[PDB]
């Protein structure tokens, strides 16, 4: 692939293919070149080694890459993608995060979220919302409406919000309670607003900590979220009865 | 150290008070930040060993359980039978101090009222379903788990037991401290000790 | 291989030692070769003379000047458009490696970073399907003899 | 030991997540293993529902379809 | 009193008087960086060590040679702002004197013809700031110094672990300061080994027969050889009365008709006293005796001339009949004692395959060259630069001391290479402590460990630049041509300017210095690494390392060190620290003689330290210099008890000395818990500046020092008075005596203003002097960011108050009154660079240009004709900054897109909007806009305009310098020539040009006037010479990147307030995000009425035992009270003596402190500036262990009319009624760390895609999603969210199909979601079938 500054980047297979193919191509030539027995030995030993080390590179004298003295990267060490190894995981969409604050008001089941990170969150449902009720007239129309920030879409906003809870999780999630759903109310700040009682849980102070937040699009998980991580049904931990929404 | 911080906070900590107090400081910061990367680790090979387990069956109907009493260390005890009881499905009818009427039934549930009728009467031993016990091939029972869930009521079918379990363990660990941590890794992972006993 | 085709070509009775006359064929078949398989980009031949060239240029000029010349310093020594050097430099450097570690030491690597240009947005990707029915809407509402000549043209 | 535990595994999909990769994927090749997935992890790399849960109800219908009639 | 000091003074407690001050702070950086650079007429590191080394480069024996004469470093191309705006290196040009010369063959050393070729160019080395610092890129950066393991021989043990026995082991490493390792250990059957480096283990003697040492003459060197004799018939022994020590009698030991000990008694003590008295020298001994004592030199049998016993083989009685026979009258065998002196070599040589001086060689070759054929040549040749080559291994004087000092030797300096007596003797120690006689030397002790820096780590990177230069010269030599060539077609400044900037730049131990502070400068600066190279990496050590040794005291900080994963591996520098000539750390001391405490300061090494007894800094001593008390605490050999008055050879310089910078600056440390402690000392380093500089009540003392010593402050060269101020420009017409004769002299400070910082904060400069006012050598006439009057203000202090609010401060969480937020006072102003790049494309080039497709009027009415946004506009997210586009034809549209074309008819773009504007979210004002176009490309319209400007500009200050100067010459000259013929009025009458043309009588009054005009002609060319090299540096295409045409980068200063989210911290390891900003109404207030700025929980403090930061709030208030006190004498305007009176008894208030004070002041002009300056509150310092007392803090409360509980009745303000209890009220000093959460919320629905794994991806300002790891999946997997599961790690992340079929629904109005495959795995799939495995989906 191109780059900035008309500089090229590539994977390191092209690399060792392209021994490969070469030996492999060389060692036709010599067949009707007729080549002394010493040479074809020679060519045909080549040709393992390029072949071992484009599948596992490292099982022998570990070829190293263009100019770089690093070693180049084989299909076998593509398969893995941990070097112990690394625990993840993957990177997913309609998701955000900040630095996490109180909210004593809360009630148990809600919790507090920016006003600007709702927008953004929510964005396509807003859209359609827009033009199913009439106010866009197409979906072009509504991306520039939210950009403006139109008064009427606050409004719309607090509908598609309603009854649609989102998810929030802390740094390590130890146990199925580091995950939790919260029914949004909104908040004009920057800042996420956590209910007491389950700071427990989640291991969670306001010395700076911050949260991520996901948002179950299909229907399904709204309701799995709902029905199973809905914070009023963690009342009590699963590691020993005794509740963990505790006074703090 | 044979002299100790004579002084506390209130009152000034002297140069020599403070800089030994660092010492078991800068340990005490270095000792979480491992205990914590420990904790993680253990509970990685324990859902790796877990997972797939899942509550399939609904009574495989086993009279086989395991035999419940109080921990009972040393002088007194360290840990009430009550609790360990508590939300577990008993294996067969147990009786009153004297027979002939059985205070609970085959594999009732036993819980609050229940063990308040236990603690009525002096009976300190129970017979109690268990997974260990569990018959079920490629899962667990629903009675011979029990119950316990954030929910009062019985185990549900499909709940995956196998990975809330390892959960469950890893999670507190770092908290903990032959013992500690280590030791409880030694334990899991089945290690013959340096001298052992043969019987 | 090079050495192959001296003892096809040669003839002993010139009077020519063995050991010098395939040194030339021997020499030919490696600089001719890494022409070929040394990059990853092939190149002809003139252009990695013109390369070479510059590197010549470059070193007596380096200290000469002090400092080290201006792109357009260099272009004047030489024939050619003396603006090709941008063009030379360019395509003469080699793709770096897609799995070079970026900072942090982290597993993560430079190809991590390339994002996809070529795919189309989910944002655009609705307004289009939307286009498809708000021109529709548009067509059936005119006389039939006038959409179908309008989808036609 | 759970470390040992967890090594042998119907799955193999499962097994190259965590053991050795190279070793897992050599052995199941030369034996033509056949992963019915049914568990966990399995499902989640290849995409579906998980064996358990809201999944259970479905998963419990597939499994019965499959070498029935 | 001094000048700035008379303006403002802290009331100091704590008794102990300072008997040595703070050195300057930033003294290693500068020092370190002198000495490399420095022309040095000696061997000495720097760089003329540098070239000494690796010159000179003679050719292979061509005796054609080329040697170094002297380098020299030309003035930098730019100078350090211009660096910083163009956007280069700071460094000056290295310009070296090389000879070449040819020699005749063949003449014994006579030469052809030999040129001395000019200074030759061999690259730029950067420079070093004022401050420090290195600019590299525009960028000022730190090189941290390093902290290694010393060079020379050390002894270690590995106890009980290896092998698990018991026995412990002994090794001896010989680590040079360059060049290979040598090691020996011992293995567990007591023989003695060897590894060069790391590689394959070999027998201890081969070594040794490599040196050309025979099996004879090793057992010759270690062991004592035993004499045997057979006078008259069958054995007789050489005895020695002390070598039956530690055995039992065999035989019956009887000598000179006398029995001494009788057979199967033990020689003790007794029987060898006797023996020895009696002198027995030789005694009788049975045959059977020698059946096990090895011999030690050949011997053979002269008439056969055969060997009979080889050396070092075991004697049999057979044996001895043999050599008796063949007339042997001596034998040579050891003396093998089990205990004492153990056969260790002696069974080593049994081990040892090799026989002779090549089998070593050959050996030793296969070993470190495996595989390959060993020659002859090649296995001597290797062996010699192994150890013994000045090029390929080098000891350096650290490291030959350490090596000597170990060995026990009375030298301190010898060679750089080991001699055969250094690896003999070394391996003869690593015996002695096997045997036992001897100590092992542990690593984390600080005399065994160096410490290395900036300087000598790079005169370490040039050394390599020229071994690989050589290589080159070497090469061409080879081929050589005669009078053709000269040394500087052979040397390619490339690979030394490569390798000087790789060390520089990207380097572990160089990165961006901490500029949000100026505590976070100095202390970067300070900082310490065991990491980089010849450092251990995190993983690979260790606690043992990391943890506080007792050598650190007063060398290192215990607490300033970070929580994450590398604690201890890092720690900051103690105060009074420095760095010892050979490379140590030694802290200073007071001298005791006999009985008295000298004022003379000794400084001591790690190991000097170690043996005399020193006394604490916490000690009572008075009069000419006793002791208090007769038993007082001391410290001797690492532990520390209480000790003899007549014994202390030392004490301690003072109370702060075992602690860093950034920690004496935490008030009552002594009553915080060191775990807190560190984290405050971190944090401070993260505070960002204030809009308004503030200054604590509460210090410690350090403020000032810290203030000055970093660069940020102005500071004063030379003392006099003001000429001029100016929010631009401070001059000082200088006083005579500080003055030099020439040239006059008047001091020009130009300040820094409104510039970007390394941490995108705003670095600025403020006038504290006003017009016609006396200054002092070193007085503060500009202060800097975070730094009010000279002192040190990383924050701002807070009324506070302890108390639960309803939950608003759960957890850590803060409280805070608009208040604070009205009166602006924790605003901070932050400043950004934005670039935009035009560069060159194959589809053509990238036009910068006012004419952007799809945009409205509206939006480019905001640019400029070229396409470049107006200084001084202000600018929102969105708005375009710099107009770009890139060209793009052939679209190839769809139909439904081509039936729109003809309706609305509009024109298609052949190009795309790639314009460069604001970021969502952020809003400032753009304050200065710079170009930057490719040399020969056009200017632009707002180039040039610009260009202008600048020149303008730059006309002017120049031209406005020289004005100033040309008066104050003058002005000299006026006051020169009325000192002897005076003509006050009679002078200025005419033009002051004219006035150079008048002498004066015989004196040296007619020189200086000479010496002035000289120097105001130098003033007048070198004004001439600077306008020339500005203007060329102005006009100047800057030389820009491949590809790029042109570049504009944009300045936006963003005005910050305080939300919210936000972090804020006291100096006391107490964190705090900020809650909720509430009305100033509901706020608890007092019964004057006046409310509190900031509410706190009080349950942070119980558990966090950081308890310095509740005197802090005493304190606070107790000082507050005093100027609200003086604020109110101020108000009523008193008098003179009636603030005097009050402000006297301040300060000598507490009893017995070391602070001192007036009547001397002037009572009127100067006694009322201090007034004033007191009445924001009146600053105090609590030295860190000589702090004020409960009792002298409760006293101030006292003499401010207040509590001396420290706690006050208060009121809620939204229901008016009391709180029961009193609640802690008073000042603490509050900072705001840059976590702001205006950079740390994000959030995504759709956007862009990595090209390899479809896998969310930020670019476009709009950022990736978050991370959705395995240990989130569990959790889902816990629950029942099956679908939960589904839906996050396919549509909503690698399901290139599904993803847009969602998106499609959702805005339908469909909350249906259709899975598929996602492409983590799909690709797996294309992966493994690439292998030769095939994978398949079975079944229905
Ligand atoms: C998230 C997350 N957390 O846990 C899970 C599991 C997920 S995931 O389902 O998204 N799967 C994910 C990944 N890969 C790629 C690496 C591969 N591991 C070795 C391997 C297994 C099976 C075979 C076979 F047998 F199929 F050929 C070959 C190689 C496992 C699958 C990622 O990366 C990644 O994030
Ligand atoms: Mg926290
Ligand atoms: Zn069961």
């Amino acid at each position: 692939v191109p780059l900035d500054g008309g500089r090229f980047a590539t994977s390191d297979l092209n690399d060792l293919y392209r021994r490969v193919i070469n030996r492999n191509n060389r060692l036709k030539r010599l067949l009707d070149l007729a080549a002394p027995d010493i040479i074809v030995r020679n060519e045909k030993r080549m040709l393992q080694e390029a072949v071992d080390a484009l599948l596992d590179n490292g099982r022998r004298g570990r070829a190293i890459t263009g100019s770089n003295k690093r070693p180049l990267k084989s299909l076998a060490d593509m398969i893995k993608g941990k070097q112990r190894q690394n625990l993840l995981g993957k990177r997913v969409d309609y998701s955000g995060r900040s630095v996490i604050t109180v909210g004593p008001y809360l009630r148990l089941h809600q919790c507090g979220l920016p006003k600007k990170m709702a927008l953004e969150l929510f964005k396509p449902f807003i859209y359609g919302k827009l033009e199913l009720r009439g106010l866009a007239t197409t979906i072009k129309a509504a991306k520039k409406m939210v950009e403006r920030e139109e008064a009427v879409v606050w409004d719309i906003l607090d509908e598609v919000i309603r009854e649609h809870p989102v998810l929030l999780n802390r740094a390590p999630t130890l146990h199925r309670l580091g995950i939790q759903a919260f029914e949004p109310v909104l908040i004009e700040g920057k800042a996420i607003q956590l209910h007491p009682l389950v700071c427990a849980a989640y291991n969670a102070d306001f010395d700076g900590d911050q949260m991520a937040v996901h948002v179950p699009l299909t229907l399904e998980a709204q309701l799995e979220a709902r029905a199973l991580m809905m914070s009023t049904n963690n009342i009590l931990s699963p590691a020993n009865g005794e509740p963990i929404i505790v006074p703090s | 150290i044979e002299t100790p911080i004579t002084a506390n906070f209130r009152e000034g900590l002297n140069v020599l008070q403070y800089f030994i107090s660092t010492h078991g400081a800068r340990k005490g910061l270095a000792d979480t930040a491992l205990k914590t990367a420990n904790s993680g680790y253990l509970t990685r090979r324990l859902v790796d060993v877990a997972q797939d387990l899942v509550v399939t069956e609904d009574d495989c109907g086993t009279h086989e359980g395991i035999m419940m009493t109080p921990v009972i260390e040393g002088g007194d005890v360290k840990e009430p039978l009550r609790d360990r009881v508590l939300g577990r499905v008993t294996a067969e009818d147990v009786l009153k101090p004297g027979t002939a009427d059985i205070l609970v039934p085959r594999n009732t549930l036993l819980h609050e009222q229940w063990c308040d009728l236990l603690e009525e009467n002096s009976v300190d031993a129970v017979k109690v379903r268990s997974v260990v016990s569990c018959d079920t091939d490629f899962g667990v029972c629903a009675h011979c788990y029990g119950r316990d869930l954030a929910r009062g009521h019985i185990i549900n079918k499909g709940e995956a037991i196998g990975v809330i379990a390892a959960q469950s363990i890893g999670e507190p660990g770092t908290q903990l401290t032959t013992g500690g941590l280590p030791r409880v890794a030694d334990l899991f992972e089945a290690r013959r000790p340096k001298e052992p006993a043969i019987l | 291989i090079g050495l192959m085709k001296a003892v096809d070509k040669f003839e002993y009775r010139r009077g020519y030692k063995f050991s010098t006359y395939a040194t030339w064929w021997i020499r030919q078949a490696i600089t001719r070769s890494i022409a070929d398989q040394a990059r990853t980009i092939r190149i002809p031949v003139h252009m990695i003379e013109t390369i070479n060239k510059l590197n010549r240029i470059s070193r007596q000029m380096l200290q000469e000047m002090g400092r080290e010349p201006t792109p357009e310093e260099l272009a004047e020594r030489m024939l050619m458009p003396e603006d090709k050097i941008r063009k030379v430099l360019k395509i003469a450097k080699e793709p770096i490696s897609m799995e070079t570690p970026i900072g942090d030491d982290e597993d993560s690597h430079l190809g991590d970073f390339i994002e996809d240009t070529t795919l189309e947005l989910p944002l655009d990707s609705a307004t289009t399907e939307s286009l498809r029915a708000a021109t529709h809407d548009v067509l059936a509402g005119l006389t039939a003899r006038e959409a179908k000549v309008l989808r036609m043209r | 030991g759970i470390t040992k535990a967890s090594l042998a595994t119907e799955s193999f999909i499962s097994a190259a997540s965590f053991q050795e990769t190279t070793r897992v994927l050599t052995e199941a090749a030369v034996a033509g293993k056949r992963d019915e997935l049914r568990g966990l992890k399995e499902n989640v790399i290849v995409g579906r529902l998980i064996p358990a849960g809201t999944g259970y109800a479905y998963h419990q219908d597939r499994m019965r379809r499959r070498a029935a009639g | 009193y001094s000048y700035t000091e008379k303006k403002r003074i802290r009331k100091d407690f704590g008794k102990r008087p300072q008997v040595l001050d703070v050195p300057y702070l930033l003294s290693i950086q500068l020092d370190s960086f002198q000495k490399f650079i420095e022309q040095d007429p000696e061997g000495q590191y720097g760089l003329e060590a540098a070239f000494r080394s690796v010159f000179p480069i003679q050719s292979y024996s061509g005796n054609s040679e080329l040697q170094y004469v002297s380098y020299r470093l030309g003035e930098p191309v730019f100078d350090v702002q211009e660096c910083q705006i163009r956007g280069v290196t700071y460094s000056a040009p290295l310009r070296v004197k090389l000879r070449l010369v040819i020699y005749e063959r063949e003449a014994p050393e006579g030469t052809v013809k030999d040129i001395k070729e000019q200074e030759v160019y061999m690259g730029e080395i950067p420079l070093m700031t004022d401050n420090g610092t290195f600019v590299i890129n525009g960028t000022e950066r730190v090189i941290v110094s390093q902290l290694h393991r010393s060079p020379g021989v050390f002894f270690d043990s590995d106890k009980g672990k290896t092998h698990s026995s018991g026995k412990v082991l002994y090794n001896a490493r010989i680590i040079p300061y360059r060049g290979s390792w040598l090691d020996f250990e011992f293995d567990p059957k007591d023989n003695l080994f060897v590894r060069i480096d790391r590689r394959r283990k070999l027998p201890a003697t081969i070594i040794l027969r490599a040196l050309n040492y025979t099996t004879e003459q090793i057992l010759d060197l270690f062991f004592e050889k035993v004499i045997f004799e057979i006078r008259d018939n069958k054995l007789q022994m050489e005895l020695v009365p002390e070598r039956l020590r530690g055995e039992t009698a065999s035989f019956d030991i009887e000598a000179n008709g006398k029995v001494y000990v009788e057979k199967g008694r033990r020689i003790t003590a007794r029987h060898i006293r006797q023996l020895e008295k009696d002198d027995v020298k030789l005694i009788e001994v049975p045959v059977e005796y020698i059946a096990g004592k090895v011999v030690a030199k050949d011997y053979i049998d002269e008439s056969t001339g055969e060997l009979i016993c080889a050396a070092n083989m075991e004697l049999s009685l057979d044996l001895l009949a043999k050599l008796s026979q063949s007339g042997h009258k001596r034998i040579e065998t050891l003396f093998t004692n089990d205990l004492d002196h153990g056969p260790y070599i002696s069974e080593t040589l049994r081990v040892d395959p090799t026989n002779d001086r090549l089998s070593a060689l050959v050996e030793i070759y296969r070993m470190m060259r495996p595989g390959e054929p060993p020659t002859r040549e090649a296995a001597e040749s290797l062996f010699e630069n192994l150890f013994f080559s000045e090029d390929r291994y080098d000891l350096s004087a650290v490291g030959r001391m350490k090596f000597n000092r170990s060995l026990l030797r009375e030298e301190i300096e010898g060679s750089g290479i080991l001699s055969k007596d250094d690896i003999i003797d070394v391996m003869k120690k690593l015996i002695d402590i096997r045997n036992g006689k001897g100590e092992v030397d542990d690593i984390d002790h600080l005399g065994n460990r160096r410490i290395r820096s900036v300087g000598e780590m790079a005169e370490n990177q040039f050394r390599v630049g020229l071994v690989r230069v050589e290589r080159a010269v070497k090469e061409r030599l080879s081929l050589g041509d005669l009078d053709t060539l000269m040394p500087q077609d052979m040397i390619n400044a490339k690979p030394i300017s490569a390798a000087v900037k790789e060390f520089f730049g990207s380097s572990q131990l160089s990165q961006f210095m901490d500029q949000n502070n100026p505590l976070s400068e100095i202390t970067h600066k300070r900082r310490i690494s065991a990491l980089g190279p010849g450092g251990l990496t995190r993983e690979r050590a260790g606690f043992e390392v990391r943890d506080v040794h007792p050598t650190h005291y007063g060398r290192v900080c215990p607490i300033e060190t970070p929580e994450g994963p590398n604690i201890g591996l890092i720690n900051s520098l103690s105060v009074y620290a420095q760095t010892n000539e050979y490379g140590f750390l030694e802290t200073p001391y007071r001298k005791v003689t006999d009985g008295v405490v000298t004022d003379e300061i000794h400084y001591l090494s790690a190991i000097e330290e170690g043996n005399y007894v020193i006394a604490q800094a916490n000690s009572n001593l008075d009069e000419e210099g006793h002791f208090v008390e007769d038993l007082v605490t001391c410290r001797s050999k690492g532990e520390s008890s209480l000790f003899s008055r007549d014994q202390v050879d030392y004490m301690d310089v003072s109370t702060q000395q075992v602690v860093s910078v950034g920690a004496s600056l935490i008030p009552f440390l002594e009553h915080d818990d060191a775990n807190r402690a560190l984290m405050g000392a971190n944090m401070q380093r993260q505070a960002v500046p204030t809009l308004r500089a503030d200054k604590p009540l509460v210090g410690t003392g350090m403020e000032r020092a810290v203030a000055v010593d970093s660069g940020v402050t102005a500071v004063a060269k030379r003392g006099g008075v003001v000429q001029y101020v100016d929010a631009s420009r401070i001059v000082i017409k200088v006083n005579e005596d500080e003055m030099y004769p020439g040239e006059a002299g008047i001091d020009i400070y130009n300040l820094t203003k409104y510039t970007r910082s390394n941490q995108n904060t705003c670095i600025n400069q403020m006038p504290c002097v006003s017009l016609g006012e006396p200054v002092e050598r070193g007085d503060v006439l500009a202060d800097g960011p975070s730094t009010d009057l000279g002192e040190l203000a990383l924050g701002q202090n807070m009324r506070v108050a302890f108390m639960p609010w309803n939950g608003y401060n759960f957890e850590d969480s803060i409280l805070v009154s608009e208040r604070v937020v009205q009166e602006d006072r924790f605003t901070t102003i932050h400043i950004q660079e934005l670039a935009c790049v035009s560069r060159d494309t194959k589809l053509g080039p990238e036009e910068i240009t006012a004419d952007i497709p799809n945009v409205g009027e509206a939006a480019l009415s905001k640019l400029d004709e070229s396409g470049i946004v107006y200084i001084g506009a202000e600018v929102t997210g969105g708005d375009i900054l710099v107009g770009k586009v890139t060209p793009k034809g052939e679209t190839q549209l769809t139909p439904e897109e081509k039936l729109l074309r003809a309706i609305f008819g509009e024109k298609a773009s052949d190009v795309k909007d790639s314009s460069l504007r604001v970021p969502n979210g952020v809003s400032g004002t753009v304050i200065d806009v710079q170009v930057f176009t490719r040399d020969g490309v056009e200017k632009d319209k707002r180039a040039l305009e610009i260009e202008e400007m600048q020149l303008k500009q730059a006309k002017k200050d120049l031209s406005e310098e020289l004005q100033i100067l040309e008066a104050g010459l003058f002005s000299r000259i006026r006051a020169v020539l009325v000192a002897g013929g005076v003509e006050a009025e009679k002078l200025d009458k005419l033009p002051r040009d004219r006035w150079l043309e008048l002498g004066l009588t015989d004196e040296e009054k007619q020189n200086q006037l000479e010496q002035l005009a000289e120097q105001y002609d130098e003033l007048k060319h070198e004004f001439e010479k600077k306008l020339e090299a500005k203007r060329r540096k102005i006009t100047q295409g800057d030389d820009l990147a491949p590809g790029v045409l042109k570049i504009v980068k944009v300045y936006l200063a963003v005005k910050r307030r305080i939300q919210p989210g936000d972090k804020m911290a006291g100096r006391h390891g107490n964190k705090g995000v900020i809650s909720k900003i509430n009305p100033i109404e509901d706020m608890p207030y007092d019964e004057n009425g006046t409310p509190v700025d900031i509410v706190l929980n009080p349950l942070g403090v119980p558990s966090r035992m950081n308890i310095g930061q509740i005197l802090e709030t005493h304190l606070g208030m107790a000082a507050k009270g005093i100027g609200d006190k003086i604020n109110a004498m101020l108000k009523q305007q008193q008098e003179v003596a009636k603030l005097r009176e009050f402000i006297q008894r301040a300060y000598d208030l507490g009893a017995d402190v070391r602070q001192k004070v007036d009547l001397s002041t002037f009572s009127d002009e100067e006694v009322m500036r201090l007034a004033e300056n007191l009445r924001k509150g009146m600053p105090i310092a609590t030295p860190v262990f000589d702090g004020a007392k409960e009792a002298e803090i409760k006293e101030l409360l006292k003499l401010g009319d207040l509590p001396t509980s420290g706690q006050i009745r208060l009121y809620d303000g939204r229901t008016g009624e009391q709180f029961e209890r009193p609640v802690t009220v008073g000042y603490m000093y509050m900072l705001k760390l840059n976590h702001l959460v205006d950079d740390k919320m994000h959030a995504r629905s759709t956007g862009s895609y990595s090209l390899v794994t479809q896998q969310p991806l930020g670019g476009k300002a709009q950022f990736g999603g978050q991370r959705f790891g395995e240990m989130e999946v569990w959790a889902l997997e816990a629950y029942g969210a099956a679908y939960t599961l589904q839906e996050m790690l396919t549509v909503k992340s690698d399901d290139v199909n599904g993803r847009t079929k969602m998106y499609k629904n959702i805005v339908d109005g469909n909350h249906q979601m259709e899975p598929g495959m996602p492409e983590s795995f799909n690709v797996l799939l294309k992966e493994i079938r690439s292998l030769g495995i095939n994978i398949e989906l079975e079944d229905e």
